[PDB]
């Protein structure tokens, strides 16, 4: 139906400038204006500002009024945000929302488009298999793990067995140290399947364009 | 500009109880405020638009209430999956401003944390590092204490915890306690042991294993 | 012999509110409420009232003054006060000309809408006519409705697509043919001007009994109806709300001060003729002061009379009253306020009294405007006119519909837009400085103050003075820069102007105003002598 298919995480060094798409589909794309809502980390939503895709009506808030561009295309149906003077407070979640004219609800939203403004090296994960010990009395099920070392930015993507079965698995948050993350991954999944059948994690690290999968073993 | 102040940042409930969300905005809004649900890790999500009215494919469960400057978001019967982050938001007056957010956070009974501990995997211990980690599964309230043991004695170094978000099925938070060394140090130890405190029960849950080769 | 002395106003309270009905028209109703709800809301009258007391009084009761004190027309008054300057009597007889050409469309239009409102069921209520698009979503239908950037409301489908019918041109470069329905409208404010200017002054002054009481008549009705509605409040917040931080912005000053010259309108010969038919011993300085009083509070009720329905609109809409009052212009009477009348008991009432409101604020104004012109040109050419008062006002009249025959096209309005923003006001703004400077400067305040001191049996205070010889031409000066430096990008529904159209405004705007430097050429160029003798003579006035 109706679709916000925005773009990747951007990791841009503090100064430079960065551009955010946002194909739009499902609807007529020139009925509708164009938002674009702000979400730091921990903080609230923040209107940036509106366009109107036929002529490109762009209505800025005064807190954003020189810190955002928005611009449209009709030929692709696709919205663009601009920002330049990139500072940390930038490094925040931006959604690109669509709304009629009134009432001024955002009724679809973007996935989302992680920024993060900072000048350290993009670090490639490491991955290492939290195996269970060959010593441990197995029950009705077993907890696996995979842990994800020294990486920047938060772009990860941390999966199991493409992602089948994952009705057991705990993600733990990242945590930033010394300019590196680091983070880990469980799943518990019964004792009949393991370990005759196979078990794989894959960690996928977009920003590096690394992808590094480590199979579990006891 | 128009300032929306949700007093209260968080708001406790169980499954199948009545809640109810305020919002306080800077001056009179008429029948002019949406209420969006932002779950972890999704864009937000319009719920309610004008006050009252509903927006198509929202379940019966959500209402919205409120005439003047006060509104109210409201949930008949809680579910699992309801659990997210609510924000207001006026839209009348340029600029369209929004709430500080009022995460939802659901009660249960308690429950056991299930610990397990981990030893450095031989892909790590190859690269020349060693991390014993320990993870509390399945647990509730977020309230609990881990101690850490390398052979008995209570390590504090290089421990970090992490709390993930509650559940939305089961409604049990899970945190991960990890204590990472170097691998000469993990060679010069053996029987690794973490337990945790919770208040389930009086005597902290002891998990231990051996370096030689499990 | 023969005509000898001129004729003499038939009563004081004719005079007085036929000035007043020149005075007041359209936009006291709805340009001055626009300008001060967004220039600050209410603290838009502190600067405001300084701009009349400094710039528009002096202006006006000068121009009063000398009205009654020479009894001369725009033209035959400059030949005896400084004969170089006698082409801004004819620089004026242009201008007018080409605001004949717009003034009375709008009135047209508002006079297609008043017998349009006549039915039981008026055509800017539903959608199901022969003008409207696919677009047109209209209310006592299905709520929940989410309007989209394509979508267009019955009034606006109305105004666009049938009275001015638009969309029908591209543009000023595109606008014809001519629109009959609005020609004949036209034509029948140009005969109801006819048998109201035609006499005289004896009709403008009988006429002006009805054309200026009754605005407060229909704003009165509009006003406790617009005040009996359910949040209107919101349009008096937005209307009156003091945001003191815009009055540091050197622009709000500048809009004040232009809108109190453009509302109160001196220098343009019109006050000249209306105070020409009067006694000389007769007092006119508390005449022009509570002339301009009334002009001034009329428009600050008019603004409650606007915003609060305005203010009922935006509560059954979604407030932020602005939103709904963003576009100023034929917009906002035509379309918002007519949309807003619509859903209120007895719609025949307060529409047909609006629109009727409306020609009958433009009529006085048009009446005066058309009376400084035909004095100018009487006095000005005596014996070889005068032989008849209907041919030269039938010859005017006729003139003014084939004025406003590029205005009765399709894209009449784009036209309407350019006459009104590039042509008149730098001129107008010039041509008083130009006058003030003459009666200030050059045939002296000195022998002015001896004029009223000899007209009214004393002198006028020093406060007069010193505005007349400074405080005065400097107001106007003010408004010239600050128009000059930033002339303004136009633009009507949803169609910008072409770059070029400033040189055409410019063309409208210089076309008028070549005639007073060419004027002083042919006087200076005329008469043999030395430069310094011949314009020493040309700058005193006759001395019999
Ligand atoms: I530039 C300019 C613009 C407006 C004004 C006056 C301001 C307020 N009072 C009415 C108005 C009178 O303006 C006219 C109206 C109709 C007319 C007319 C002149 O000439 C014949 O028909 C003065 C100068």
């Amino acid at each position: 139906e109706v679709q916000l298919q925005q773009s990747g995480p951007e990791l841009v060094k503090p100064g430079a400038s960065v551009k955010i798409s946002c194909k739009a589909s499902g609807y007529t794309f020139t009925d509708y204006y164009m938002n674009w809502v702000k979400q730091s980390h921990g903080k609230s939503l923040e209107w940036i500002g509106n366009i109107n895709p036929n002529n490109g009506g762009t209505s800025y808030n005064q807190k954003f009024k020189g810190k955002a561009t928005l611009t449209v295309d009709k030929s692709s149906t696709t919205a663009y945000m601009e920002l330049r003077s990139l500072t940390s407070e930038d490094s925040a979640v931006y959604y690109c929302t669509r709304s009629p004219v009134r009432p001024y609800y955002f009724d679809y939203w973007g996935q989302g488009t992680t920024l993060t403004v900072s000048s350290a090296k993009t670090t490639p994960p490491s991955v290492y298999p939290l195996a269970p010990g060959c010593g441990d009395t197995t029950g009705s099920s077993v907890t696996l793990g995979c842990l994800v070392k020294g990486y920047f930015p938060e772009s990860v993507t941390v999966t199991w067995n493409s992602g089948s079965l994952s009705s057991s698995v705990h993600t733990f948050p990242a945590l930033l140290q010394s300019g590196l993350y680091t983070m880990s991954s469980s799943v518990t999944v019964p004792s009949s399947t393991w370990p005759s059948q196979t078990v794989t994690c894959s960690v996928a690290h977009p920003a590096s364009s690394t992808t590094v999968d480590k199979k579990l073993e006891p | 500009d128009i300032v929306m102040t949700q007093s209260h940042k968080f708001m406790s409930t169980s499954v199948g109880d009545r809640v109810s969300i305020t919002c306080k905005a800077s001056q009179d809004v008429s029948t002019a405020v949406a209420w969006y649900q932002q779950k972890p890790g999704q864009s937000p999500k319009l719920l309610i638009y004008s006050a009252s009215y509903r927006y198509t494919g929202v379940p019966d469960r959500f209402t919205g209430s409120g005439s003047g400057t006060d509104f109210t978001f409201t949930i008949s019967s809680v579910q699992a999956e309801d659990l997210a982050v609510y924000y207001c938001q006026q839209h009348y007056s340029i600029p369209r401003t929004f709430g500080g957010g009022t995460k939802l956070e659901i009660k249960r009974a308690d429950a056991a944390p299930t610990v397990s501990i981990f030893p450095p995997s031989s892909e790590q211990l190859t690269s020349g590092g060693a991390s014993v980690v320990c993870f509390l599964n399945n647990f509730y309230p977020k309230d609990i204490n881990v101690k850490w043991k390398i052979d008995g004695s209570e390590r504090q170094n290089g421990v970090l915890n992490s709390w993930t978000d509650q559940d939305s099925k089961d409604s049990t938070y899970s945190m991960s306690s990890t204590l990472t060394l170097t691998k000469d140090e993990y060679e010069r130890h053996n029987s690794y042991t973490c337990e945790a405190t919770h208040k389930t029960s009086t005597s902290p849950i002891v998990k231990s294993f051996n370096r030689n080769e499990c | 012999g023969s005509q000898g002395e001129r004729e003499t106003w038939g009563k004081k309270v004719d005079f007085l509110l036929s000035v007043i009905g020149y005075a007041v028209d359209l936009g006291n109703v709805w340009r001055f409420p626009y300008i001060c709800a967004q220039n600050g809301g209410g603290a838009f009258l502190l600067p405001y009232t300084i701009m009349a007391i400094f710039g528009g009084i002096p202006l006006f009761y000068m121009e009063l003054a000398l009205g009654q004190y020479h009894r001369n027309g725009c033209i035959s008054i400059w030949r005896k006060i400084c004969p170089i300057f006698k082409g801004i009597g004819y620089a004026i007889c242009i201008i007018a000309f080409y605001i004949a050409s717009y003034y009375n469309t709008i009135m047209a239009w508002a006079l297609y809408y008043l017998i349009s409102s006549f039915t039981d069921q008026l055509p800017w209520t539903s959608c199901k006519n022969s003008w409207n698009t696919g677009n047109c979503t209209n209310y006592f239908s299905e709520d929940n409705i989410t309007w989209t950037l394509h979508s267009t409301s019955p009034a606006e489908e109305f105004y666009t697509r049938h009275v001015l019918q638009i969309h029908r041109s591209k543009g000023l470069q595109d606008l014809g043919g001519i629109s009959w329905q609005l020609a004949l409208c036209i034509m029948l404010i140009f005969t109801v001007i006819y048998f109201s200017i035609w006499k005289g002054v004896k009709t403008s002054g009988k006429v002006v009994w009805v054309t200026a009481t009754f605005p407060y008549i229909a704003l009165s009705v509009l006003l406790v109806r617009g005040a009996t509605l359910p949040g209107a409040w919101r349009g008096v917040l937005f209307y009156l709300k003091p945001n003191w931080q815009k009055l540091l912005e050197t622009g709000v000053w500048i809009d004040a001060a232009a809108q109190i010259f453009f509302s109160l309108g001196p220098g343009f010969g019109v006050l000249l003729a209306f105070a020409s038919y009067n006694k000389f011993n007769n007092n006119c300085y508390q005449d022009a002061l509570v002339t301009s009083v009334v002009n001034c509070m009329t428009s600050f009720v008019s603004g409650f009379v606007i915003f609060t329905v305005l203010g009922y609109m935006a509560e059954m809409r979604n407030e932020d009253v602005s939103e709904v009052a963003k576009d100023a212009g034929p917009s906002l009477l035509f379309i918002t306020y007519a949309e807003a009348i619509a859903n209120m008991p007895a719609s025949t009432f307060f529409a047909i009294i609006f629109f009727l409101m409306l020609i009958t604020l433009g009529l006085d104004s048009t009446f005066a405007g058309l009376e400084g012109v035909i004095t100018a040109v009487l006095d000005e050419f005596p014996h070889v006119w005068a032989k008849r008062r209907e041919r030269f006002v039938l010859a005017v009249v006729i003139t003014c519909f084939f004025g406003s025959l590029v205005t009765l096209t399709f894209g009449g309005a784009y036209v309407v837009k350019l006459l009104e923003e590039y042509a008149t006001g730098p001129a107008v703004l010039t041509v008083a400085l130009i006058e003030a400077v003459a009666v200030s400067w050059f045939y002296g305040i000195t022998q002015f103050c001896r004029d009223v001191k000899e007209m009214l049996g004393f002198s006028p205070g020093w406060f007069w003075r010193i505005c007349w010889v400074a405080i005065s031409p400097l107001f106007l000066l003010f408004i010239i820069a600050s128009f000059l430096m930033s002339p303004p990008q136009l633009r009507l529904f949803q169609y910008n102007y072409p770059y070029w159209s400033i040189i055409l405004g410019y063309a409208i705007g210089t076309s008028s105003f070549i005639c007073i430097p060419t004027y002083i050429a042919y006087r200076l160029i005329i008469t043999p002598g030395t430069f310094k003798e011949r314009i020493i003579k040309s700058i005193t006035p006759e001395t019999p």
